[PDB]
């Protein structure tokens, strides 16, 4: 079952799919491969929980029925800098105006 | 051009609705012209009566959006075979997102008001230019 | 293989390189990154989830749901797809 997310740290957005059996570990050799930072450099969160890498994206609520392509779950990002590891921060995307009044 | 063939040779028929859509049938008469027929609220069927050869679309009642049946835009009666029924499978295209913008602020604005909008006046015309069966009915043919 | 396209509010939207080609604008201008001065990442962030979509859903037997779109960002969202060609 693939699962579609968003992998997300600071202005950074990754939209990528995985399989619901594929673990948290995998899923950070993915933003490896894409931002050039090992596994070891990152970690990833569901809201405010840490994930653990050896659990796997369906164990950690990523299901497909969730994780849909129109609307993907959203996987936090934050990146040791040298010693230690920065504080998750995800900006958030830009507001919608007010709708026009013939709206 | 396109007209269903006065066959007679009556062919049972499911419409299924696989839709989030309130579906507007529309047989196409022995003269070409369409004829609306009962409407089907999302995901409900129909068992009908029609006819081999005959010619059929289904629109959304409410929008006249397209919309597709076993993946093509019209569905023909064919013959049953061992009594059993042909299912007709009405599903959502995979609308472009210009199209599928255009329905949604065609939900939202009076067709009076689409010019009010602060867009350029080709979205006006696309806006104004509603889904139609004469026109599909043209293209087709 | 994937690319870059970032909003008008600098958020950096990576996406497959096959989805992003979806757009004919977008293949031109990559013809790997690329900067869209006129639309904010509220809609952007969308348009990255209709690449999704469409991929996964186009010519698929299983059901198609509906597109969301909110009626909030409906009219940016037009002018963005109009502009990319989608
Ligand atoms: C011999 C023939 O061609 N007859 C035609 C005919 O019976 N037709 C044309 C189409 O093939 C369908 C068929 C017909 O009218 N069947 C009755 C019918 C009634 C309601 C419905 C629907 S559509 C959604 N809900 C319903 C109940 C479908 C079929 C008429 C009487 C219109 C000249």
């Amino acid at each position: 079952m693939d699962v579609f997310l968003m992998i997300r740290r600071h202005k950074t957005t990754i939209f990528t799919d995985a399989k619901e059996s594929s673990t948290v570990f995998e899923l950070k050799r993915i933003v490896e491969g894409i931002l050039k930072r090992p596994p070891d450099e990152q970690r990833l969160y569901k809201d405010d929980q840490l994930l653990d890498d050896g659990k796997t994206l369906g164990e950690c609520g990523f299901t497909s029925q969730t994780a849909r392509p129109q609307a993907p779950a959203t996987v936090g990002l934050a990146f040791r800098a040298d010693d230690t590891f920065e504080a998750l921060c995800i900006e958030p995307f830009s507001s919608p105006p007010e709708l026009p009044d013939v709206m | 051009v396109l007209r269903s063939v006065n066959s007679r040779e009556p062919s049972q028929v499911i419409f299924c609705n696989r839709s989030p859509r309130v579906v507007l049938p529309v047989w196409l008469n022995f003269d070409g012209e369409p004829q609306p027929y009962p409407t089907l609220p999302p995901g409900t069927g129909r068992r009908i009566h029609s006819y081999r050869g005959h010619l059929w679309l289904f629109r959304d009642a409410g929008t006249h959006d397209g919309l597709l049946v076993n993946q093509t835009e019209l569905f023909v009666p064919s013959l049953n075979v061992d009594g059993q029924p042909i299912f007709a499978n009405i599903t959502l295209p995979v609308y472009t997102l210009k199209e599928r913008c255009l329905q949604v602020v065609r939900s939202l604005v009076k067709p009076e008001n689409y010019r009010r909008l602060d867009i350029v006046r080709s979205l006006y015309e696309d806006l104004e230019d509603h889904p139609n069966v004469q026109k599909d009915l043209e293209r087709l043919t | 293989m994937y690319v870059k396209l970032i909003s008008s509010d600098g958020h950096e939207f990576i996406v497959k390189r096959e989805h992003a080609l979806t757009s004919g604008t977008i293949k031109a201008m990559l013809s790997n990154e690329v900067n869209f001065r006129e639309i904010p990442s509220h809609v952007l962030s969308k348009v990255c989830m209709y690449f999704t979509y469409k991929v996964r859903y186009t010519n698929s037997s299983t059901e198609i749901p509906e597109f969301p779109i909110a009626p909030e960002i409906a009219l940016e969202l037009l002018m963005a797809a109009n502009f990319l060609d989608c």
